[PDB]
């Protein structure tokens, strides 16, 4: 654990220095998985014709 | 040439005429179409004479068909002279699909009332089991306590040990003996534990941690305590599943 | 109408036929598994013997290192001669018990160590037998998911 | 953790059959090795070379 | 409502399905530049933090 | 760990009834016998043994 | 962990002191993360409940 | 289809949802009093546990 | 646990303000009071005692 | 936690490029500095008066 918390600090201090955005990157990476997971939801009514879980 | 849509996107590294340039061609599955794909192709070199894509039958595919629909099957991409037979890697409404729909209708007529029957049935099966379980539970309460005491009087019997050691190493260090002839034998103790503590892990594959190693002895003190008293355990917990299985359903039926 | 539509379209027959197809497809997934099951469940046993040995073999070390420092300390040397070693050995451990974290990247804890070991005695210990683990895990995912649909289908609350 | 979330009582966990006598039979001999190798090493150490 | 919900859904799924499968693709594509300037921050911060771990 | 996922606050964690005494009155009398078991032992060794 | 099991014991003590009903806030907070979840489950962008 | 619009269902669905919002906005109101007095204690009773921590 | 399940990068871990200093303000001025109440104790035990 | 819940087998864990014979040659150099900066520092209190032995 203590490694990762240190890693995080080196990351943000590394990113914030490099001026590279992060607040969008994760938000993007969120929008993918959130959208991606929905594809996994549609697998039931389409390929299996089973009622959708939620 | 090649075809790779495994990284999420088709990429088509193709060899252009008069060129060793096996240039990659990434392209979306649907938001792109063979039109702008070929536009993307003919712009970066001079393989212009035949920017064409022939279906296996030689039928020239549409200029705006779906990229995915293209790579859904073999075809013959072609340049000014030569072809690259590509074997890429692997919806119409039908009577069979329509029946599912008629079902979803019928179940939507029945589920209106069917649930009200299941509910007024589930409660009873729940209720019948609740009374079926009460005598079992009653004895279960006691045997657990007979195991509760038997184990909660091991923890103290585990603690008071740690006293009667710290009490037996005081006298053997200050009153009677030295601290130079005791320090050794009180180190092997600390190395007796830190090895017997380990040897316990080999004995159960359950790492010795006070919460766990308490319960893994509570259960042993329960089954052995229950198995003796002839009180069933399988049938008891068996009911406990259903009386929860039947429960979650009724909770799930608040629609 | 829909009820007339219902009976007139042999729907229940199709409904059964729908599930009957699925449960059959499940059996297929079971059938492909049975041959490659035994070779793995053996490799597990073999990779388990080799990892239930290290456990014992690990203990024997921690039972002879105590056996060594016993006689040395008590009746071959003085405790004041051995002690400045038996602190180092302690610190020697709490160095390796950290080195293991550098190599492995998961904290050395007896279960998780035994886990990672039995795991490593498996992959290496299976490729030598060459049983195509890649088939197993992939297939075990489907047969799980495929079966789980049957439960999702035969739900006693949804009329099917 | 003695009970399932449902309410079922966990199955009687496994006690390695005579494993208590397994360890009891491996911590003894390998110790006796450490015993006999303790003296008979420093012996073969102080004789040929420094104490 | 629940009746009509059946007639409209099976079409609404596919319409929605073949819609997500591109905006996911759209996002994942939009990501490809943004992740590289990130994946270096990692392999920089990681190297900087696999130093201290040694 | 202090709040449920729903945002609720966890229940009052249990403190056993005056258990501080329950342990304090179970360490000392067994800390005291550790003395006594040693003393009589520390005498038994002069009957046939060391120091 | 051991910090928290202390922390709550400061809380439920103080909660009794400032007298405000904890179970109410506990109860009320539950329905929020349940009623809301029900709404997020109603605007499900795959079902058809809100055109 | 006629039944769906002969009695303005989607007018009632949106009503049902709107009835849910206000209920959420009814509880989220009752929370505001209880929140403050709990935000207070969960500060005070925390201000102690950081002391003993020190 | 560098990245969450969504692959997103976790937020910046919350360091404490004046960490090294907020702690020295209590260990350093207590090492010394932990120093004197020993010295003042030896000189309180210097008299009739076991040395 | 050797196997997942589905019944599959977790992947092969990743050692780090013969790390054993890499760590073992990073401790020893930083261990030899130990037996160096100790001897050096001990004698450094001889020429001064803080610690005689």
């Amino acid at each position: 654990e203590a490694r990762d918390r240190q890693y995080l600090l080196f990351f943000h201090k590394g990113a914030k220095k490099s001026r590279f955005d992060l607040e969008k990157y994760n938000q993007l990476k969120d929008a993918i998985a959130q959208a991606e997971m929905d594809l996994k939801r549609l697998r039931d009514p389409l390929q299996v014709h089973l009622p959708l879980r939620q | 040439v090649t075809v790779v849509y495994q990284n999420g996107l088709p990429v088509i590294s193709v060899r252009l005429p008069s060129r060793r340039e096996r240039c990659q061609f990434t392209l979306k599955p649907i938001s792109d179409s063979v039109g702008v794909f070929l536009r993307q192709l003919q712009e970066e070199d001079r393989g212009i004479d035949r920017v064409a894509i022939y279906s296996p039958d030689g039928v020239r595919v549409a200029a705006s068909t779906g990229i995915d629909l293209l790579l859904l099957d073999d075809f013959k991409l072609v340049i000014n002279d030569l072809t690259y037979h590509v074997r890429p890697p692997k919806n119409a409404a039908t009577l069979n699909d329509v029946k599912t729909l008629v079902q979803q209708l019928y179940t939507t007529l029945c589920i209106e009332q069917h649930q009200l029957n299941k509910e007024r049935e589930l409660i009873e099966r729940l209720e019948d089991l609740k009374e079926q379980l009460a005598p079992l539970e009653k004895v279960r309460i006691e045997i657990s306590r007979k195991a509760e005491k038997r184990t909660t009087l091991v923890l103290w019997g585990g603690l008071a040990y740690m006293a009667t050691q710290f009490g037996i190493l005081a006298r053997l260090t200050w009153w009677e003996y030295s601290w130079d002839i005791m320090e050794p034998v009180t180190y092997f103790i600390t190395y007796g534990s830190a090895m017997a503590m380990y040897a316990y892990f080999v004995m159960t594959r359950q790492e010795y941690v006070y919460p766990e190693a308490r319960d893994r002895q509570y259960l042993l003190f329960f089954h052995k305590g229950a198995k003796k008293s002839r009180f069933d355990l399988e049938k008891y917990n068996q009911l406990k599943d259903a009386i929860a299985q039947a429960e979650m359903d009724l909770k799930r039926l608040r629609d | 109408l829909v009820q007339q539509l219902y009976t007139t379209l042999c729907i229940e027959q199709h409904q059964l036929n729908k599930e009957r197809e699925l449960i059959e497809r499940l059996e297929d997934l079971k059938e492909q598994l049975a041959p490659l099951e035994k070779v793995r469940i053996e490799i597990s046993r073999k990779a388990e013997k080799r990892t239930t040995l290290v456990l014992w073999g690990g203990l024997a070390y921690m039972a002879t290192q105590f056996g060594i420092l016993a006689r040395l300390t008590w009746w071959e040397y003085s405790w004041d001669i051995m002690e400045p070693v038996t602190y180092f050995i302690t610190y020697g451990s709490a160095m390796a018990m950290y080195a293991y974290f550098v190599m492995t990247r998961q904290e050395y804890v007896y279960p998780e160590a035994r886990d990672r070991q039995y795991l490593l005695f498996f992959h290496k210990g299976a490729k030598k037998s060459r049983f195509d683990l890649e088939k197993y895990n992939q297939l075990k995912d489907a047969i799980a998911q495929a079966e789980m649909d049957l439960k999702r289908l035969r739900d006693p609350l949804q009329v099917h | 953790v003695i009970v399932t979330r449902s309410g079922a009582i966990l199955p009687k966990p496994v006690k390695m059959s005579f494993g208590l006598l397994r360890v009891f039979s491996i911590v003894i001999p390998f110790l006796y090795v450490g015993t006999l190798i303790s003296k008979n090493f420093a012996a073969l150490l102080e004789e040929h070379d420094i104490f």
